[PDB]
């Protein structure tokens, strides 16, 4: 739900809550936009987690 | 230096600014009468809905009788008599309207 | 499902790079603001003038100063504040419309 | 002008024209899905500009640069399936 | 009243928007199939007509957009969702003019 400044305005941080399941460091992630559905499924991301 | 009025800096006039405010400045129906004829139809429609919701409740008023009777599910009362008194009242509408044009 | 926030922006600013050489960075810029603050809503205008949308003008003020000094360190043209505005009726259609 | 000379386009073609509710995220414009029919799994996703409709390759990231599309492109990708 | 509370169609624009999609096409109408077929696609023209607005580029608020005649004679191949978008968007922008 939110995105915060490093020290430096080079990169953000995600604020995230984690619902379910477990997260590492590497691990791939596909990440749904704010209007993602069956209908638009062009939203899609994939992302690593540095 | 004050609200867009002002110079800079007094140093390089003959000057020392000192602005003052002026002290003279002057402060100073519808025409086609379809959409009406359409809404009186339309809420003709909605009469006839309710009618067909009352004929409804009959129709479960005439359900509890049968099984009454039977004591002595659920059933409609009328199928298609409902649509001739539908027709009646059609016909009585008609005459409203037309009796609502001649009054005009 | 999306944040349902406690108010709208109705709050308009327009922007500008100094010198249109470093309209990309500007570009960035407000990528990065559009990032960090939820009711911030960037806009492009059939002018190619750019808006912001925030809340008020204490929230627009620290959006600009973010924009200037934290991401893109350019130095911009802000125009003045303006509001929201929003279109209505209010007597019945005189004709049908087909 | 030119957006509604696309939109009399697709309109000839028996296409449909869907705005997707979202804007791009370097170019700020409005991003636009065209599906040939009830199938979605076919479905063009493509943005306005200069009087040009760009278009992105399926599966690429947002970052990869959009390449130009035509409308016998078009035509000719969604008549063969 | 009864039906006018039963034809509600949308809001626009999207949902919590201030408008309302309403129709009344007199009822008597046999092709019931081809207005359900119809009303998937001008739900959309619907939303785009009222999120930018004809008077100026802006959303519209508190406006009802009560649906009065739709013909059609031809069968389902002539009704293009593309075709009759910016029609509706069009008789949209021009309803709320003339009010």
């Amino acid at each position: 739900t939110k995105l915060y400044n490093t020290v430096d305005a080079n990169n953000f941080y995600a604020f995230a809550r984690v619902y379910s399941g477990q997260v590492k460091k590497g691990q791939k992630v596909k990440v749904l936009g704010e209007n993602y559905s069956l209908e638009d499924e062009e939203d899609m991301v994939v992302a690593h987690i540095a | 230096s004050y609200n867009g009025i002002g110079l800079p800096t007094p140093r390089g006039s003959g000057t020392n600014g000192y602005v003052m405010r002026n002290l003279s400045h002057v402060k100073k129906v519808q025409d086609p009468s379809i959409s009406e004829h359409e809404c009186r139809r339309q809420i003709e429609s909605k009469l006839l809905l309710y009618r067909e919701q009352l004929l409804e409740e009959v129709s479960s008023q005439h359900s509890t009788d049968a099984a009454a009777s039977d004591s002595n599910s659920k059933t409609k009362s009328l199928d298609e008599a409902d649509v001739e008194i539908l027709v009646q009242k059609y016909r009585e509408q008609l005459l409203k309207e037309l009796q609502l044009q001649k009054s005009t | 499902r999306p944040i349902a926030h406690m108010s709208e922006s109705v709050f308009k600013v327009a922007v500008e790079p100094h010198n249109p050489s470093e309209l990309p960075k500007l570009l960035d810029g407000l990528r990065k603001t559009n990032k960090s603050y939820p009711l911030s809503i960037t806009k492009v205008e059939e002018s190619g003038e750019h808006t912001i949308f925030g809340t008020g003008e204490m929230y627009m003020d620290c959006l600009l100063y973010d924009l200037r000094t934290l991401y893109s360190e350019i130095e911009i043209r802000v125009s003045d504040p303006v509001a929201r505005f929003c279109e209505t009726a209010v007597d019945t259609s005189s004709i049908k419309c087909f | 002008s030119f957006r509604e000379l696309v939109e009399e386009f697709c309109a000839e073609n028996s296409l449909l024209f869907v705005p997707l509710r979202r804007s791009h995220l370097s170019t700020g414009s409005a991003l636009f899905r065209i599906s040939t029919q009830a199938s979605k799994a076919r479905g063009i996703t493509v943005y306005l500009r200069n009087d040009i409709i760009w278009k992105k390759s399926p599966g690429a990231s947002e970052d990869t640069p959009y390449d130009p599309i035509g409308f016998n492109e078009i035509l000719l990708m969604f008549n063969n399936n | 009243d009864l039906l006018a509370s039963r034809s509600i169609w949308a809001f626009g624009p999207d949902d919590r928007g201030t408008n309302i999609l309403r129709d009344d096409t007199l009822s008597t109408d046999v092709d019931k199939n081809v207005l359900n077929s119809v009303k998937e696609y001008i739900k959309q023209g619907f939303q785009w007509g009222t999120r930018e607005g004809p008077l100026c580029d802006e959303t519209i608020r508190n406006v009802n957009f009560r649906l009065m005649d739709v013909v059609l004679a031809p069968e389902q191949i002539y009704r293009g969702g593309g075709q009759i978008i910016p029609t509706a968007r069009r008789v949209c922008y021009s309803s709320f003019l003339t009010a």
